[PDB]
C-alpha cells in the first residue's frame, strides 16, 4: 500500500510549487452570460470573462489555459479574527488547448 | 422528556444519564448504536479561544529537497510553455524531469551543487 | 374527513329535497337554479353577498384541508418535508432541473 | 408525576413603553426535580403570575440536568466554585449532618436528593446566579470511578467510625498502574483562610453553630 | 517514513524588497536626487506613500533636503526648473 | 424475538462491509485532502490537519478514512434500523445534487434557508405528533456567512446524532461524527453523496433481506 505522505509527494499539486505564473490547462464546467466558470483542479474553481475575440468556442467542456495568479484569494481585514474568503481562485484566461 | 442543554456534556452522556435516572423511559434509536460504535472524540461543547502570548500553531509546513532544487530550477529557468495539466495522476512536468534526473545524478554519486546543476542542464539539452 | 363526507351526503340529500321543494323532481337541478330557489325561499336583503344565504357543495363551502404528510410510522411522504414548504421547494427544484437539462441540451 | 416544582424567586419587573408607561411583567424562577438526581431550573416571564409559573416549570423539565451522588445522600467531594460574583463553597458531609445550606440550596438539594452537605455562599447573593453556579458545580462533579479510571489507581476510603479498615470504593476498569502515586511533600494547594480559621479556632462568631430546625 | 516531510528554512523565498536608494549614499549636495524627491510646484517633500522609500532612506532624504535648503543648495518653494527633466520616480499624478 | 434483527449488526463489527467502499487513493483523487488557507483555520480542526503546503492546509487522509469508516457504519446501522436521515447543506451549488441523492434514496433533504425552529419548535411548526429525524448528515457545516449551522446547534439540543463533513474552517465540536475532509469541490461532494447513498441503500436492502429471512424461519 502507498502512504498518504508518498501520495502527497507524488501529487502534481505539490510538484507545481506556488501557483503564481504557472500555466495550467482546465475545463469549462458552467457558463452564466459571459462569465465562464473554469476548473483548473485543486480545491476551487475560477471565474473568467469570455474573451470577445473568438468568443464562440468557449462552451461547456472547452479546454482553456490559465496563468493562475492565486489559488484561494483570501484576505484579513481591520476588525476580523479570521479572513474573508471568496471561495474562488484567481486566473487569467489566455486561450484554448 | 430530554435535556436541551447542548453545552454541559454530550447527547450520549445526557441520554444515558436520563435513562439511568428514569426520566427518558424509552431509549432513543441511536443509543445502542452509539454504545456499540462510539466515535473517537466525545462531542462535548468547547468554547474556542484566541492564542495570546507565546503560543504557536503546531501545524508544520511541508518542504522537501525536491522543493529546494525546484526553487533553483524556477529561479534560473522560468516556467516553460509546456503547461501543467494537474487533473491526470502521474503527470510529470518539465521541472519534474529536472528533479528526477538531478536525483539520479545525486545517487550515482558526486559532490558539488553548481556542477550538479551544469551536468543536469546539459543532460536536459541532450 | 368524515365531516366532509357526511356534509357532502347532507348536501346531496338537501339539494334533492330542495328541487322537490320548488318544482324540480327531475334529477338535474343546477347551481344557478339552486341559488335562485334559495333566494326566493329566504329573501336576503343583506348588502353583503356572503351574508346572503348560500347552498354550495362542501368542497366550495369548506376550505382546503391539507392531508396528513406522514403515516403511522413517522416517515413523511415527500422528501422535502422538513423544509416546511414542500410544494414550493419541490416546484423550485423541478424548474431548476428543467433549466439545467435544457442548458445541457443546448398574464 | 414524580417531579416536584419549587419556586425560588418572584420579581416584579418593569420596562418602559411609549404609550402605556411602566409595564409590569412578572419574572419567576423555578426548579424542578425528582429525588433521584435529575433537576433543572428555568425562568418564566409573563404579565400574569400563573402564566409565568407554567412557562417556568415546563421550560425547566425541558432543561433538566443530572447530579451524581456519593451514596445517594451527599456529593463526592468539596466543591469551590465562583459563578460571576457568587462564590459557593460546598463540602461533602457524613450521614446525619443534615442540610446546613442556604435556603434555596436546601430546596434545590431536596429536589435533587442530596441530604448531607455544607454550603456557604459569598459575594453577591443573587438568586439566579446562585442556582446556575450550583448546577454548574453539581454537574461538573468528578466521581470516584472517573477518578480511578483517570489515575489508574484504587480509590479507598478510611473512616474514623470503622477504624483502620480500608474500604475499596472504586477500582480501575482497565489496567492497574504499578508505579505508586508520587508523594509530593508539602503540597502546593490553595487553602481557604476561613477553613484554616475554623480549624485553629480563632473563628469567633455568635452565628455559626446555632441550633436550627430540621434541615 | 522516507516520504514524511522534514523541517527546513523556506525555499521559494523571494528576497526582501529593496528601496531605490537602498545601499546608496544620500548626500546633502546631491541636489538632483533631492530635487527628484521634492514636489515640482510647491517644493513639498513627499511621503513614503509617494516616494516608495524605506524608513531610513526617507529620514535621510528629509534631513538632507532640509540641510541643503538652509545651506543654500536647494530652493525651498519650488523644484529647480533645471532639474524638472530628470527620471520621475514618485508615484504622483498631477495632470488629470 | 425481534432483538436478534435489532442486535446482530450491533455485535458484528462492520456488518455492512462499508470498508470496501472507499480508499485513500479514492479520497485523494476526489481531492478530499485539500483545505483552506492557514488563516481560515480552526483551533478544533487543528488536530486533524496533516500540515500546511504553501500556506494551504492539507487534511490527514488516514484520520479521514477512519472517521469516514465510523460515520458510514453509524449511518448504515441507523438506516438499517429505519431512522430518518436528514441531509443538510447550504452550498446552492450542490443543493440539486443532495436533493436528487435523497430522492434516489428515500431520505430527506433540507438545502434551503433553515427558518427559525424547524427542529426545536417542531410541534407547533409541523404538527403535534411529528417524528424528528433520527440522524442528520451535514454535507457542509457552514452556512453562507461562514458560521456553524443553526441545525448543528439544534440537533445537539434535540439529542439527534449528527454526521458532518468538516473543513478546516469548520467547527467539529458539536458534531458526533466529524469526517475531516474537503467540502468545496465537485469531486469530493460527489464522492460523499455517492458513499452515503450507497451505504444507506445497502443498509436498507440488508434490512429487507434480514426481515425476509426472519419471516421465512
Ligand atoms: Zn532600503
Ligand atoms: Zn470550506
Amino acid at each position: 500500500v502507498e502512504s498518504f505522505a508518498s501520495m502527497l509527494r507524488h501529487s502534481p499539486l505539490t510538484q507545481m510549487g506556488p501557483a503564481k505564473d504557472k500555466l495550467v490547462i482546465g475545463r469549462i464546467f458552467h457558463i452564466v452570460e459571459n462569465d465562464l466558470y473554469i476548473d483548473f483542479g485543486g480545491k476551487f474553481h475560477c471565474v473568467c470573462r469570455r474573451p470577445e475575440v473568438d468568443g464562440e468556442k468557449y462552451q461547456k467542456g472547452t479546454r482553456v489555459r490559465l496563468r493562475l495568479l492565486d489559488l484561494e484569494l483570501t484576505s484579513r481585514f481591520l476588525g476580523a479574527t479570521t479572513d474573508t474568503t471568496v471561495l474562488e481562485a484567481n486566473a487569467v484566461l489566455l486561450g484554448i488547448q | 422528556a430530554g435535556s436541551r442543554l447542548e453545552t454541559v456534556g454530550s447527547i450520549f452522556s445526557r441520554t444515558r444519564d436520563l435513562v439511568r435516572a428514569g426520566v427518558l423511559k424509552e431509549k432513543p434509536l441511536w443509543f445502542d448504536v452509539y454504545d456499540a460504535f462510539p466515535p473517537l472524540r466525545e462531542p462535548v461543547f468547547q468554547r474556542p479561544r484566541v492564542r495570546y502570548g507565546k503560543a504557536k500553531a503546531p501545524i508544520q509546513d511541508i518542504w522537501y529537497h525536491e522543493d529546494r532544487i525546484r526553487a533553483k530550477f524556477y529561479s534560473v529557468y522560468g516556467s516553460g510553455q509546456r503547461a501543467f495539466d494537474l487533473f491526470n495522476p502521474n503527470f510529470k512536468s518539465t521541472c519534474q524531469r529536472f528533479v528526477e534526473k538531478y536525483t539520479e545524478l545525486q545517487k550515482l554519486g558526486e559532490t558539488d551543487e553548481e556542477k550538479l546543476f551544469v551536468e543536469t542542464g546539459k543532460a536536459l539539452l541532450a | 374527513e368524515d365531516f366532509i363526507k357526511k356534509q357532502i351526503e347532507e348536501f346531496n340529500i338537501g339539494k334533492r329535497h330542495l328541487a322537490n321543494m320548488m318544482g324540480e323532481d327531475p334529477e338535474t337541478f343546477t347551481q344557478e337554479d339552486i341559488d335562485r330557489a334559495i333566494a326566493y325561499l329566504f329573501p336576503s336583503g343583506l348588502f353583503e353577498k356572503r351574508a346572503r344565504p348560500v347552498m354550495k357543495h362542501p368542497e366550495q363551502i369548506f376550505p382546503r384541508q391539507r392531508a396528513i404528510q406522514w403515516g403511522e410510522d413517522g416517515r413523511p411522504f415527500h422528501y422535502l418535508f422538513y423544509t416546511g414548504k414542500q410544494s414550493y421547494y419541490s416546484l423550485m427544484h423541478d424548474v431548476y432541473g428543467m433549466l439545467l437539462n435544457l442548458e445541457k441540451h443546448q398574464r | 408525576e414524580d417531579f416536584d416544582t419549587r419556586i425560588l424567586e418572584v420579581r416584579n419587573v418593569f420596562t418602559m413603553t411609549a404609550k402605556e408607561g411602566r409595564k409590569k411583567s412578572i419574572r419567576v424562577l423555578v426548579a424542578v426535580g425528582n429525588g433521584k438526581g435529575a433537576a433543572g431550573f428555568s425562568i418564566g416571564k409573563a404579565t400574569d403570575r400563573m402564566d409565568a409559573f407554567r412557562k417556568a416549570k415546563n421550560r425547566a423539565v425541558h432543561h433538566l440536568h443530572y447530579i451524581e451522588r456519593y451514596e445517594d445522600h451527599t456529593i463526592f467531594h468539596d466543591i469551590s466554585l465562583r459563578f460571576k460574583r457568587t462564590h459557593i463553597k460546598m463540602k461533602k458531609q457524613p450521614k446525619g449532618y443534615g442540610l446546613r445550606c442556604h435556603r434555596a440550596i436546601i430546596t434545590i438539594c431536596r429536589l435533587i436528593g442530596i441530604k448531607d452537605m455544607y454550603a456557604k455562599v459569598s459575594g453577591s447573593i443573587n438568586m439566579l446566579s446562585l442556582t446556575q453556579g450550583l448546577f454548574r458545580g453539581l454537574s461538573r462533579q468528578e466521581t470516584h470511578q472517573q477518578l480511578a479510571d483517570k489515575k489508574g489507581l484504587h480509590v479507598v476510603e478510611i473512616r474514623e467510625e470503622c477504624g483502620p479498615l480500608p474500604i475499596v470504593v472504586a477500582s480501575p476498569r482497565g489496567p492497574l498502574r504499578k508505579d505508586p502515586e508520587p508523594e509530593d511533600e508539602v503540597p502546593d494547594v490553595k487553602l481557604d483562610w476561613e477553613d484554616v480559621k475554623t480549624a485553629q479556632g480563632m473563628k469567633r462568631s455568635v452565628w455559626s453553630n446555632l441550633k436550627r430546625a430540621a434541615t | 517514513n522516507e516520504d514524511l516531510p522534514i523541517s527546513m528554512e523556506n525555499p521559494y523565498k523571494e528576497p526582501l524588497k529593496k528601496c531605490i536608494l537602498c545601499g546608496k549614499h544620500v548626500d546633502y549636495k546631491n541636489v538632483q536626487l533631492l530635487s527628484q524627491f521634492v514636489s515640482p510646484f510647491t517644493g513639498c517633500i513627499y511621503g513614503r506613500h509617494i516616494t516608495g522609500l524605506c524608513g531610513k532612506k526617507q529620514k535621510e532624504i528629509t534631513k538632507a533636503i532640509k540641510r541643503a535648503q538652509i545651506m543654500g543648495f536647494m530652493p525651498v518653494t519650488y523644484k529647480d526648473p533645471a532639474y524638472l527633466k530628470d527620471p520621475k520616480v514618485c508615484n504622483i499624478r498631477y495632470r488629470e | 424475538f425481534n432483538d436478534k434483527i435489532l442486535n446482530e449488526p450491533l455485535k458484528h463489527s462492520d456488518f455492512f462491509n462499508v470498508k470496501e467502499l472507499f480508499s485513500v487513493r479514492s479520497l485523494f483523487d476526489a481531492r478530499v485532502h485539500l483545505g483552506h488557507k492557514a488563516g481560515c483555520r480552526h483551533r478544533f480542526m487543528e488536530p486533524y490537519i496533516f500540515g500546511s503546503r504553501l500556506d494551504h492546509d492539507i487534511i490527514d487522509l488516514e484520520q479521514t478514512a477512519t472517521h469516514l469508516q465510523l460515520a458510514l457504519n453509524f449511518t448504515a446501522h441507523m438506516a438499517y434500523r429505519k431512522g430518518i436521515i436528514l441531509f443538510i447543506s447550504r452550498n446552492r451549488q450542490f443543493s440539486y445534487l443532495i436533493e436528487n441523492m435523497a430522492r434516489d434514496c428515500g431520505e430527506y433533504a433540507h438545502t434551503r434557508y433553515f427558518r427559525g425552529g424547524m427542529l426545536t419548535n417542531a410541534r407547533l411548526l409541523f404538527g403535534p405528533t411529528v417524528r424528528l429525524p433520527d440522524l442528520i448528515i451535514f454535507l457542509h457545516t457552514l452556512n453562507n456567512i461562514f458560521e456553524p449551522h443553526v441545525a448543528v446547534r439544534d440537533a445537539a439540543k434535540m439529542n439527534i446524532p449528527t454526521v458532518g463533513i468538516v473543513d478546516t474552517n469548520c467547527n467539529p465540536c458539536l458534531i458526533t461524527y466529524p469526517v475531516p475532509g474537503n467540502d468545496d469541490s465537485p469531486l469530493a461532494v460527489h464522492l460523499y453523496c455517492r458513499l452515503f447513498q450507497t451505504a444507506i441503500t445497502r443498509a436498507k436492502e440488508k434490512r429487507q433481506q434480514v426481515e425476509a429471512l426472519y419471516r421465512l424461519q
